[PDB]
């Protein structure tokens, strides 16, 4: 009966079998990564069926299968939600993950613990699938924490490196800062709505107050790395390139945005929180693009581009278009994952070299990576009828054609221009000039794994936008009528950014050298935010933790008050009482005084 | 001329920008020679203890024991009641408690008053 | 209830009559069998309680604590069997006798239908712990620690006894059932205020409260591995059990009198979590983590709501298991290193991978990662506190952040990085240590499947 | 193997005990400087420079290359605060004050101009969206037994 | 790295270090090869204007304003080699570096595999053992009275002798053990 439930639970169930077999013999052989990749591909082709059923009928479900503890009138159960969002996001995530493991087959070929790496990737995928399909807040929290712990483990993959451990702890710190708001939202929802289920929460909140939505916004800012809590996402590039391509670019980092998508019925009934979301998204995308346009590490540039796209997603949520933000998530996963895969291929070909100053002529030296990166950059900047167009163009039109703040719209436009700027910066500095790598050329691409993994996401980044846009039902009123100039605002802004950044980059060939300005230093040092905020608070905390908390109070004053004072007083009284020289004259005089006092006082 | 770099607590002075380094003198040279002699003696002792094949244990580090002992067990016997210490202890051990007490007391009196007047709208508030 | 007490008493004759090289095997086997027997007490009712007789009764608050107490003894024996290798048979039998006596006293304490009997056993548990700390301890400060661990306790417990007998002169019965059924409100008077203080501070000193937590780092550091296990896992929960049992008669005076202790706990959790960040000792860091968790439990008990009590019970069970595991891992490091300093031995994941996995799991379960019962208790207490007042969430979130910070700091400092070069006596981990870690960790991940078993009588 | 005399003591007041303490901690008498004699129990422990371990020389052959420490040399009182995984004092290309001012100015300008944009929003030359059935009264909240005021929309 | 440090840095060492840092940061500024070559030759010409200078006070005044100018234009994000102390792969393979003494704790079933390796290891241990007593004596007889002045170790002077304190330098794990 109704195969939708059976299929949509079977995908997630069969995603867990290699974890069970990790204790078997196959885990000790070299066929384990192939086992995991085959399992993921089968899961994707099996999850393609519920998507087809939804596109045919629009069928949605809630599967509350197992009953957990019941606490008075509150019931907790293992409940999975299979709405449009889950049944659409699962296939895309599975496709991207399949491509990522196929790429990691070649990229991690020399890593001794490759089976453990694939197990970690599969565990992260399982936790993310738990997060996406969750119907209640406790299961969503379970996924929220699973993805964070897996990110911590994968960032510090090389545990002999100090910086990897530092970045992992940084990510954990920022995600716990978001966890504060997540827990606040959970507590408020249970206290007032008497349930953590999505249905009851939506029903009992006709006009949602500020506090739960502010908690959700804080959690989303923490997980999606908004401006206040951004640096952990740039710092997460310490992990292996497959980790940066899968977790911190396309799947995990959108999770916070997804959270705000899940609570959109409560989002639309509040205006202040929507304004806060829009402002945060605008400032985040602007700041991240401005930091990106002047970096030398390619992975850092891609991470900053991802953060700018997340800020754009948050702006879209703030302007009351959750479905459009979900579509942007779907397209961004495709093209950003393929872009990171191209970056990793180039990185491996140049003997683990990441700075763009040592990368020269690769347009002819490596052609497939060249064409894949060109297509990805065109999709990211937005080329009509590509996968990035069907999302970003509508984002820009919705921002322009709705009652927003002028400053947020201006920063969105400037962020689009800066996105074009850093895309052309990457292409120019990595593919056009004369070669600058060491003389021993080790450039090679003849490997079916890398080529197939890149080309699958290439076909995706070319066709998926059109297919998905023309397949899903309409979920919003279109902007059918538009000013002619305002119809082309995004295109002219992108072209202007392309041309201006190309002209600026072409002046590096000139035989003239000048010292940098203050704006360049501000943008290159990430607005100086990583310096101050990672040196001023932490020290001022840690010092206190040893000066006031540990030594002043715990070791000195709390010791002085109760135990030491008692010891001193008892010692003094014992010395005074016991210090009698043994002369019976004094004792007899004291006895006489006591007898007189007793006779004159107790009668 | 160029703008001058200003040192701070969390951004110390660069090694190549210290005025003391360029003021070379025989006394400074002798001090550096003695410092390197001390470091060399300690390194020689450590290597002599380290490369010994008979040793099958950790090499005790008196610096580490001194650090741990001074951090943990040497605090109170050297403590003296001082206006600085008395004031700082009173502040950091009493002020936060009374501050949080005032905050929570004000919040709870506000909530209790709102409940007594009945204007709180506690519908669906069942679990507590 | 005697079906559990009598085998525990027979554990003594068996140990003494046991062959000179078969004490550990017999003790472990029969302790595990007694734990299996005590497992039957989990079958509770939604009605009053399991009243076995006039002297002993069971409850769904007492049942998980009794199960944990019975389960701890085999783990304590397995941990202690290592460092007592060069020790004479008579003194090893004396050590096992002290452990058995402590378990018997705890088992009788957790049933305790009458409050004076509860006090007698609750203070009788002191002597074996003091003997264990002051006899089988390594450092010279152990004696001092023992003194502290003694007098603090008595400084809180002697007034309680007076209050207790005073109540029997007024109420006429100290039986828990009659006390619950015949409870009457406390008038807001100075005499009632002092009776409240006498009834409360005895249990607040053993949790311990933030102001009165000085004895705990000393006692935990200088005690042997079994002493640290029993102190962190079970002995800290006596105060919480006593508070939950005795707060019935303290109403409605609890509302006014809870404020100083609530403020002290809510700020001392932050203070101890921050103290954990700057610590050069593993055992001290674990002790301060225990202080933070028990401060949260104190907040839960003082809030006095059903969710508060459920979260408190779950948190006590989870914290006991987690702290015992952490102390065991630290002792396994110390037995190889003999320094007990975090920064001395580093990069142990390279040399001992399975022990690194055990360390990771222990740190994760101390970090309150869902759906572990640690997270269940923490979340229930947080929600109850938010219902109590919406401003507590700031302090709770700060505590969670610092807790995660210091947990991962402990993990990274000892497991990650580069190994110490001059240390060469790091032998592969034995089967005993790995089995100890597994037997510590598996019950947690099995209990998260059936949370209602540890949620207490208000479930 | 550690003796009683090789443990920290009280504050040194005369040059003889200062030299003895300097010898104890394996450093020159000139380089030795105890913490100021106040209530906090520093005793006689060297007040080494507050420089972090990140900016120690990364090419020297340290006995602990990760911590960048030598075997017998004295340990800074706040070593655990400076472990290359925590606060570092490495000099920056731009001065601390300049970075502070630039970051604060950027944040303040962003907040002020966001408030300004909130004061002056952007919209299209259109009227409010019209909804057919009493502004969707029945499908938004319900309450069919109240008969809301009939709203009629404009044809133009 | 391998060479022992000196008590101080001479003026020529300081100027060479400044030249190295300035050229590296100029290469970081000048991405393209021809531009870097032109500006590096210009910088070399600017440096060799004062090569023949003799006044030590004026020489110290030099290189100091040069260091200040370098600090002002030090390219706040310079190029770093991947394995350098600031590179992206500085300590990537330190987690795979296992000590040699760990092999002494292997199970006999594990030592059943690779028998030739453990035979050679036994010869190495004997050679270290016989050699060590002699090395200590050489160090004791060669070290100047009052303790060493520079952490430089002497070589072996006899026929059958070996360099003092050689075991942990010869037995480094690898640069890429796995
Ligand atoms: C996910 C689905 C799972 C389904 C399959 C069932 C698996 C059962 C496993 C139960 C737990 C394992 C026992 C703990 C001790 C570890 C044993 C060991 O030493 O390993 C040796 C063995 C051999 O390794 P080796 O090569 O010889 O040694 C190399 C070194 O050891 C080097 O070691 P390493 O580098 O390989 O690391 C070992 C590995 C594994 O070791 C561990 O760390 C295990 C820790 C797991 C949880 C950590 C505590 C947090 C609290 C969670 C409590 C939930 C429990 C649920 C009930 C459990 C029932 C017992 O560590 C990790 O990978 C990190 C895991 C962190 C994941 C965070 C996400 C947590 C929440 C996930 C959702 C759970 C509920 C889902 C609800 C909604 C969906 C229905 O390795 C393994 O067997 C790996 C185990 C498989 C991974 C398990 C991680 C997820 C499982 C979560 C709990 C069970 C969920 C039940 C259904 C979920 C759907
Ligand atoms: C209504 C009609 C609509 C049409 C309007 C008109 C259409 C466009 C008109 C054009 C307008 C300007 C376009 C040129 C942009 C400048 C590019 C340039 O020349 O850079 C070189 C030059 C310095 O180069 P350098 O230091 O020698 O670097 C050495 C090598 O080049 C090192 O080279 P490298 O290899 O390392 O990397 C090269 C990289 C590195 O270059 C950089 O260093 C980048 C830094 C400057 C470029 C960033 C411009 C983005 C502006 C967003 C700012 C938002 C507000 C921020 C508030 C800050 C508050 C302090 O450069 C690039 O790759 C491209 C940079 C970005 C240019 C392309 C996109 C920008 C055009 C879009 C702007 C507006 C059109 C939006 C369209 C939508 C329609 C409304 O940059 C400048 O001189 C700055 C010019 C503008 C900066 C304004 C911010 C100044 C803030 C000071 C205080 C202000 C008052 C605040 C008071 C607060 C008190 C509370
Ligand atoms: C050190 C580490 C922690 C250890 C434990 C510390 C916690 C114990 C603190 C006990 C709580 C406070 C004790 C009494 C609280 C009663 C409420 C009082 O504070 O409020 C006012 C009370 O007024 C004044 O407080 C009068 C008392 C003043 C004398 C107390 C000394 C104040 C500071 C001393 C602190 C030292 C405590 C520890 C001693 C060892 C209200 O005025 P009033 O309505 O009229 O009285 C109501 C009570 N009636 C109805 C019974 C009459
Ligand atoms: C597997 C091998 C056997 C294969 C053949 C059997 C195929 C299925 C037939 C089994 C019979 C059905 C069954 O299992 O019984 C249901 C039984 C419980 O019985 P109920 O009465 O419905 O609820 C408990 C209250 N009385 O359900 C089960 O236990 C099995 C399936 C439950 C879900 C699987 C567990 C996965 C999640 C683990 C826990 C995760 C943490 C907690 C979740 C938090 C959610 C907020
Ligand atoms: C009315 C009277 C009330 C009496 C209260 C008695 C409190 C119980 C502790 C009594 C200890 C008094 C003895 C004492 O301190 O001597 C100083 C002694 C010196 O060491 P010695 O071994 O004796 O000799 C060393 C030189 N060869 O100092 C110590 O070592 C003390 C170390 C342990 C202290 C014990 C902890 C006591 C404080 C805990 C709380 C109890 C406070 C009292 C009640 C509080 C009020 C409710
Ligand atoms: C509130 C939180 C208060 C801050 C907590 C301080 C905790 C101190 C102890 C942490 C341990 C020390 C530590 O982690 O090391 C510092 C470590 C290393 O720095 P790196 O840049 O990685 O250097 C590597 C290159 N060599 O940096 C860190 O991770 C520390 C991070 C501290 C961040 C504190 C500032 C956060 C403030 C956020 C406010 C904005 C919120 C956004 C609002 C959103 C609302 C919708
Ligand atoms: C770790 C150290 C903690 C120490 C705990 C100490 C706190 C407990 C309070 C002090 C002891 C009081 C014991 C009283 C036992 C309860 C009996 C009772 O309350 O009955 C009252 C008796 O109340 C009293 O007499 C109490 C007087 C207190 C005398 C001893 C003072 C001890 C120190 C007091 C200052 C400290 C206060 C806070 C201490 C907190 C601990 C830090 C009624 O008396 P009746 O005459 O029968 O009434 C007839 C008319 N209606």
């Amino acid at each position: 009966m109704n195969p939708f439930a059976s299929l949509t639970l079977t995908t997630l169930t069969i995603l867990t079998i290699p974890i069970m077999m990790s204790n078997s013999n196959i885990y000790k052989t070299n066929l384990y990564p192939n086992y995991v990749k085959t399992t993921v591909s089968y899961a994707f082709t099996l999850s393609l069926v519920p998507l087809l059923m939804f596109m045919h009928t629009g069928q949605e479900m809630i599967i509350s299968n197992w009953h957990w503890m019941t606490l008075q009138t509150v019931e907790l159960s293992l409940s999975f939600k299979m709405d449009y969002f889950s049944v659409m996001f699962i296939p895309v995530a599975l496709f991207v993950t399949w491509s990522i493991m196929e790429f990691s087959m070649w990229y991690m070929h020399s890593d001794p613990f490759i089976n453990r790496f694939f197990k970690y990737l599969l565990l992260f995928l399982i936790t993310m699938m738990i997060l996406v399909t969750a119907n209640n807040l406790f299961q969503l929290f379970i996924g929220w924490e699973g993805v964070g712990i897996m990110s911590f483990l994968l960032i510090g993959w090389w545990h002999g490196r100090t910086d990897a451990n530092t970045a992992a702890l940084q990510a954990i710190l920022y995600n716990r800062i978001g966890d504060i708001g997540f827990v606040l939202s959970m507590a408020w929802f249970l206290t007032h709505s008497n349930a953590w289920d999505l249905q009851q929460i939506f029903m009992l909140n006709n006009e949602c107050p500020n506090m739960p939505l502010i908690g959700l916004l804080l959690a989303a800012a923490g997980k999606s790395a908004q401006f206040g809590l951004h640096p952990w996402l740039p710092s997460a590039m310490e992990g292996p390139t497959p980790v940066s391509a899968l977790l911190h670019s396309s799947t995990m980092v959108v999770a916070g945005v997804f959270l705000l998508i899940r609570f959109y019925p409560l989002m639309e009934t509040n205006k202040l929180v929507q304004t806060m979301t829009l402002c945060l998204g605008a400032i985040t995308t602007l700041f991240t693009a401005l930091c990106a346009i002047t970096q030398n590490d390619i992975k850092k540039i891609v991470a900053f581009s991802t953060s700018s796209q997340l800020g754009l997603m948050m702006v879209t949520i703030g302007i009351n278009q959750p479905h459009l933000a979900f579509l942007h998530i779907c397209m961004h996963a495709f093209f950003k994952a393929m872009l990171f895969m191209c970056s990793g291929s180039i990185i491996h070909s140049l003997n683990d070299e990441q700075d763009i100053r040592k990368m020269g002529g690769l347009y002819k030296a490596m052609p497939f990576t060249t064409t894949a990166l060109i297509i990805g950059s065109l999709a990211l900047t937005g080329m009509p009828y590509l996968t990035g167009f069907y999302s970003k163009d509508l984002i820009i039109e919705a921002v322009n054609m709705s009652y927003t703040n002028a400053w947020a719209l201006l920063m969105t436009l400037i962020a689009t221009s800066l996105t074009a700027a850093y895309s052309t910066r990457i292409i120019f500095f990595a593919f056009l000039g004369k070669p600058r790598f060491p003389p021993l050329v080790l450039i090679n691409e003849n490997n079916p794994l890398l080529i197939n993994s890149i080309k699958r996401l290439l076909i995706g980044s070319i066709f998926a936008g059109f297919i998905i846009s023309n397949n899903i039902p309409p979920m919003t009123v279109p902007n059918t009528t538009m000013p002619l100039y305002m119809k082309m605002t995004a295109l002219i802004v992108t072209i202007m950014g392309f041309m201006l950044a190309l002209e600026l980059n072409n002046t590096t060939y000139y035989l003239k050298f000048k010292y940098p300005s203050q704006t360049y230093k501000f943008s290159n040092m990430l607005g100086y935010y990583p310096s101050i905020m990672h040196r001023l608070p932490t020290y001022h905390n840690l010092s206190m933790s040893q000066k006031s908390a540990s030594s002043l109070l715990d070791l000195i004053w709390l010791e002085t008050i109760l135990p030491k004072t008692t010891s001193f007083i008892q010692m003094k009284m014992s010395i005074m009482v016991s210090n009698q020289k043994g002369l019976i004259k004094l004792y007899f005089l004291s006895f006489l005084i006591t007898i007189m006092i007793s006779m004159t006082l107790f009668n | 001329s160029f703008p001058k770099y200003k040192p701070s607590r969390l951004a110390t002075l660069p090694a190549t920008l210290d005025p003391a380094e360029y003021d070379i003198s025989p006394e400074t040279r002798k001090a550096q020679a003695e410092r390197l002699a001390i470091r060399s003696r300690l390194k020689r002792e450590y290597l002599l203890q380290y490369n010994d094949p008979n040793r099958l244990g950790v090499i005790e580090d008196p610096a580490l024991i001194r650090w741990t002992y001074a951090r943990s067990a040497n605090i109170y016997p050297n403590f003296r009641p001082t206006p600085k210490t008395s004031l700082l202890g009173a502040l950091f051990g009493i002020g936060p408690l009374f501050f949080w007490y005032y905050v929570f007391k004000t919040d709870r009196d506000k909530k209790e008053k709102l409940i007594q007047e009945g204007k709180l709208d506690q519908t669906f508030n069942i679990s507590y | 209830m005697l079906k559990i007490i009598i085998p525990t008493t027979m554990l003594l004759p068996m140990t003494w009559m046991s062959k000179h090289n078969m004490i550990w095997i017999n003790a472990t086997v029969h302790s595990l069998l007694i734990s299996l027997i005590s497992l039957s007490l989990l079958n509770q009712l939604g009605e009053n309680s399991l009243n076995f007789s006039l002297t002993f009764f069971s409850d769904s608050l007492s049942a998980p604590l009794l199960v944990l107490t019975t389960w701890l003894l085999p783990l304590m024996l397995m941990a202690s069997q290592s460092h007592l290798s060069k020790e004479t048979t008579t003194r090893k039998k004396l050590y096992i006798t002290m452990l058995i006596l402590l378990q018997l006293f705890l088992i009788m304490t957790f049933t305790a239908t009458e409050l004076i009997l509860f006090y007698i056993l609750f203070e009788a548990t002191l002597v074996p712990t003091l003997i264990i700390i002051t006899r089988w301890g390594n450092q010279t400060e152990r004696l001092n620690a023992g003194l502290y661990f003694l007098f603090y306790t008595l400084a809180g417990s002697l007034p309680l006894l007076v209050a207790l007998v005073y109540i029997q002169n007024t109420t006429g019965s100290l039986n828990f059932l009659i006390i619950h059924y015949w409870s009457h409100p406390l008038s807001n008077s100075w005499s009632n205020i002092f009776m409240w203080l006498a009834c409360i501070m005895a249990f607040m000193v053993k949790m311990p409260l933030y102001g009165l937590h000085l004895w705990l780092p000393k006692a935990h550091v200088e005690a042997p591995i079994a002493g640290s296990m029993v102190l962190a896992a079970v002995l800290l929960k006596l105060g919480g059990y006593g508070m939950m049992r005795i707060t019935t008669i303290l109403n409605p005076l609890t509302n006014y009198m809870a404020y100083p202790f609530l403020m002290l706990s809510m700020w001392g959790m932050i203070m101890t979590s921050s103290i954990c960040l700057r610590q050069t000792d593993l055992k001290s860091l674990i002790a301060y983590s225990s202080v933070s968790h028990m401060a949260l439990v104190i907040v839960a008990i003082m809030i006095q709501t059903p969710w508060s009590f459920m979260g408190a019970t779950a948190l006590m069970i989870a914290h006991g298991l987690t702290s015992s595991m952490l102390f065991c891992l630290a002792n396994t490091n110390y037995e190889r290193v003999h320094s007990r300093t975090m920064i001395l031995a580093r990069g142990l994941q390279t040399l001992l991978p399975l022990m690194a996995t055990w360390w990771l799991v222990a740190s994760l379960t101390n970090l309150a990662l869902p759906p572990s019962i640690n997270l269940i208790g923490e979340l229930f207490i947080i929600t109850a506190s938010f219902s109590w007042s919406n401003i507590t969430i700031i302090l709770m979130g700060m505590n969670m952040m610092i807790t995660a910070l210091y947990s991962l700091y402990m993990l990274i400092t000892t497991q990650r990085g580069k190994y110490t070069h001059h240390i060469n006596n790091i032998k592969p981990s034995f089967t005993r240590e790995n089995a100890l870690m597994a037997l510590h960790i598996l019950p947690l991940l099995l209990l998260t499947l059936n949370p209602k078993m540890i949620l207490g009588p208000l479930y | 193997h550690v003796t009683k005399d090789m443990f920290p003591g009280p504050y040194p007041k005369t040059p003889e005990e200062r030299a003895a303490a300097a010898k104890k901690y394996n450093m020159r008498v000139e380089d030795y400087e105890p913490y100021p004699d106040d209530g906090m129990g520093y005793g006689d422990y060297p007040k080494l420079p507050d420089r972090s371990q990140q900016e120690r020389d990364p090419w020297y052959d340290w006995d602990h290359p990760d911590l960048r420490l030598n075997w017998g040399e004295p340990i800074h009182w706040d070593l655990d605060m400076y472990i290359r995984n925590r606060v570092d004092t490495s000099p920056t290309p731009v001065s601390w004050n300049t970075m502070c001012k630039h970051l604060f100015g950027f944040v303040a300008f962003m907040l002020f101009m966001f408030w300004v944009g909130e004061i002056y929003p952007s919209y299209q030359p259109v009227g409010p969206k019209q909804y057919p059935y009493n502004d969707l009264y029945l499908e938004r909240g319900g309450d069919p037994t109240k008969e809301p005021e009939p709203v009629v929309h404009y044809e133009i | 790295a391998f060479s022992a440090p000196a008590a101080y840095l001479t003026h020529q060492q300081k100027v060479l270090r400044l030249y190295k840092r300035a050229l590296r940061h100029l290469e970081s500024w000048c991405v393209h090869r021809d531009k870097y070559r032109y500006f590096a030759c210009l910088m070399r010409a600017r440096f060799d204007e004062h090569k023949n200078e003799k006044d030590m006070v004026k020489a110290t005044q030099l290189l100091r304003q040069a260091e200040e100018e370098f600090w002002y234009g030090q390219h706040p994000q310079p190029y770093i080699f991947p394995e350098s102390p600031g590179g992206t792969s500085y300590e990537r393979y330190e987690c795979y570096k296992v000590p040699e003494w760990c092999l002494d704790d292997w199970h006999p079933s594990e030592k059943a595999m690779y028998p030739d390796y453990f035979a050679k290891r036994e010869q190495w241990k004997r050679l270290r053992r016989e050699s060590w007593e002699r090395e200590v004596k050489q160090l004791q007889e060669e070290t100047p009275p009052g303790g060493p002045r520079t952490e430089a170790l002497p070589p072996a002077r006899k026929e059958g002798d070996l360099p003092p304190l050689w075991w942990h330098i010869v037995t480094r794990p690898r640069e890429r053990p796995m």
